[PDB]
């Protein structure tokens, strides 16, 4: 179940994952709240994303 | 662009935010005001999802130290007129918890 | 659904919000919590445009009166556990200013 | 000119104007500030509205 970024997000913190609309992710953790831990399929970079900014692929 | 999901302020989040703002060259020296700060807190809330109730400082007079360990901004008198002053030692010395251990 | 344009609080707006929130019953007797209130204020800020810095109450202990004249809610006991109590006469009597002019 | 609602609104007073998505309006004033006074074509009522909730028809 991949996910796609519906908006752009620019992290300020280090653990957040910045991304652009259309980028696709694979979620690693989503039970720890509404900020999921995602891995960028494009770069292989992992970090937390605003779950409400992504939608299933 | 939706309001980002809410999340708790953290030591690491406070350290990055401080360095970020410092980079931005904003708060430094700026005269403090509940309004200006609420404006800040709301910006951080909208942008990063950190509920606007963490930026509390210690009771005056004198310098007001942040209760959030990791937030590198202190309030320095310059009711006292205060100025936001960056101090990276706050990421290393939780002053406020010593002056007021009760808060913790 | 954009955050509505900002617009200043006024006696009338405070009085209007009171009856509005009373219509959408829910605060009555609701146990106060800074978080519960911060949430309430942010909702009104996005929804109606009133910068969240109006709903401030007088110190404790006892009944905490609203500082903004027009806001018809006070915090009533049962530290001290409080609730939101609609008190219609707060629109005709600035109690907070009577008892705590220091905030004015 | 005429404007239309992009989203709904729910006023806290009769001096403002509640509405639904798509409601048309006649801007009776927009030089006061960002909260415009307008008349709902779909009801024949006037009240203030968040300018950013309505766009040109
Ligand atoms: C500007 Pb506030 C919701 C303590
Ligand atoms: C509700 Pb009176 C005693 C101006």
């Amino acid at each position: 179940a991949l996910f796609v970024a519906l908006y752009d997000y620019e992290a300020i913190t280090e653990d957040d994952l910045s991304f652009h609309k259309g980028e696709k992710f694979q979620i690693l953790n989503s039970s720890e709240g509404d900020w999921w831990e995602a891995r960028s399929l494009t770069t292989g970079e992992t970090g937390y994303i605003p779950s409400n900014y992504v939608a299933p692929v | 662009r939706p309001q980002v999901p809410l999340r708790p302020m953290t030591y690491k989040a406070a350290v990055d935010l401080s360095h970020f703002l410092k980079e931005k060259g904003g708060l430094e020296g700026l005269i403090h005001s509940q309004r200006r700060q609420d404006i800040l807190d709301l910006w951080i809330y909208h942008t990063q999802g950190y509920f606007p109730d963490w930026q509390n400082y210690t009771p005056g007079p004198g310098v007001r130290y942040p209760l959030t360990f990791g937030w590198c901004y202190k309030l320095v008198p310059v009711r006292e007129v205060l100025e936001w002053r960056f101090d990276s030692r706050l990421a290393f010395h939780h002053v406020a918890r010593e002056l007021h251990p009760e808060y913790f």
